[PDB]
């Protein structure tokens, strides 16, 4: 077992040898390739020689396990998100469908505000984001790390087809305090990366609250989380 | 009457070969031989296969757990069938996704690793049936029962194919 496992992580590394690297983070590298004839993308949560391989072991596993159930939960709910093809729990790799020809919402918003020159043009996109996160939260699924770079825009761009990605920190909870804190981190994501887009966050919020049937208590806890800075 | 063979992308030492038969008369004898081990490969209900991708994903996860020694079933050829079920009921999985005594079309899947090959002309010789090419697989597959045995949704077909909804419960059932 101890020898066979080294082999299974050794095929992994070989397989990713010849693949284009598309996303890199503190926890995960994302390679682009093909998997049994389908356009796929492989998300490796690599170990770092910096800490105890006992703690690092479970950290890769939890993120991968949690992303795997989160993408299943969204497929069975009409929440659009990548399909998962294979999950290697020996190497913490996650083989999923590539969202071909898509662009992040972050570059759809610093591309629309350099030509339109006003945020007045973004209220349809905000409307649809409110609809997407409302039906997500309505199945008590907390994303965990909502930013405008974990939402993709599938072609055709005109119809605003939002695909959510990166669910490693996601989790199930019906607590409005948890949905509230989930929207707060998306709010701070707008603030840091997209200047002067504050009017865009209620075309979102007003959309969310007319699209999710339990949103009233979540927006009371959002305004309580905005006042405190955290959940407590 | 043509095979369809594909190479496993993460285990390029292996290949997966698919053979499909119509008008089978000895499905009952064929099943006993799988439990008895005489016949090589996995005998799968083609009624519920929507694309070879369904077979390869199952094949891939089976070799992976085979090579780690942590398979949930016994044979590799039985782990392939099990990995097609959306549940973890091993016995329910192999009745509903295997072949049964009064079936008329069966699908044979087998993996060969490296130089070691299977006597494919002895394998066909055991089936009292008309081997057809896998291009004929859509006209055997029944969506009314793909939806029943996979419990596919209203919402699930609204955001993608039914192959995607299937693949995406095959590949996560080991984590509930
Ligand atoms: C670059 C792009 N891509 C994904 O599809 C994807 C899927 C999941 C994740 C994730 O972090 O979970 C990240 C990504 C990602 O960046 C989008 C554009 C494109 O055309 N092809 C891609 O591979």
């Amino acid at each position: 077992e101890a020898e066979a496992l080294a082999a299974a992580r050794e095929r992994s590394s070989r397989f990713l040898s010849g693949l284009e690297l598309v996303k890199q983070g503190a926890e995960a590298r994302v390679f682009r390739g093909r998997f049994q004839g389908r356009a796929a993308v492989i998300k490796h949560r690599f170990p770092k020689g910096y800490r105890h391989p006992a703690l690092e072991a479970r950290l890769g596993r939890r993120r991968t396990v949690q992303e795997a159930r989160a993408l299943l939960r969204c497929r069975r709910a009409g929440i659009s998100a990548p399909v998962v093809f294979f999950v290697d729990y020996a190497s913490n790799c996650l083989y999923m469908e590539e969202i071909e020809g898509s662009v992040t919402v972050r570059d759809y918003i610093q591309s629309t505000m350099e030509t339109e020159k006003t945020p007045q043009g973004l209220s349809n996109l905000a409307k649809t984001i409110g609809q997407v996160l409302a039906r997500m939260h309505d199945e008590d699924l907390i994303h965990g790390d909502l930013t405008t770079s974990n939402m993709l825009l599938k072609p055709p761009l005109e119809q605003l087809n939002i695909v959510l990605i990166d669910f490693g920190l996601s989790f199930i909870s019906a607590l409005p305090e948890d949905k509230g804190v989930d929207l707060y981190v998306l709010e701070k994501a707008f603030l840091s990366t997209h200047p002067n887009t504050e009017t865009v966050f209620e075309a979102f919020l007003k959309s969310y609250s007319t699209s999710s049937k339990k949103a009233r208590p979540v927006l009371k806890k959002l305004d309580e989380v905005r006042l405190r800075g955290r959940k407590r | 009457h043509m095979q369809l063979t594909h190479q496993l992308d993460l285990f390029p030492e292996c290949r997966v070969t698919l053979l499909l038969f119509k008008d089978v008369k000895n499905a009952g004898d064929l099943r006993r031989k799988a439990m008895e081990g005489t016949i090589d490969g996995s005998l799968i209900n083609p009624t519920v296969i929507v694309d070879p991708f369904q077979i390869l994903v199952a094949a891939n996860k089976a070799v992976h757990l085979y090579k780690l020694g942590k398979m949930k079933t016994r044979t590799l050829s039985t782990e392939i069938i099990f990995n097609l079920s959306p549940n973890n009921n091993i016995s329910e999985a192999l009745k509903k996704f295997g072949i049964s005594a009064n079936d008329t079309s069966i699908l044979i899947v087998y993996i060969e690793e490296g130089e070691k090959q299977i006597n494919q002309e002895y394998l066909i010789s055991q089936v009292e049936g008309h081997q057809v090419s896998l291009k004929n697989l859509p006209e055997i597959m029944n969506i009314t029962e793909v939806k029943k045995i996979y419990k596919l949704s209203s919402q699930e077909e609204s955001i993608g194919t039914l192959l995607d909804a299937i693949i995406c419960r095959m590949s996560t059932k080991d984590v509930l």
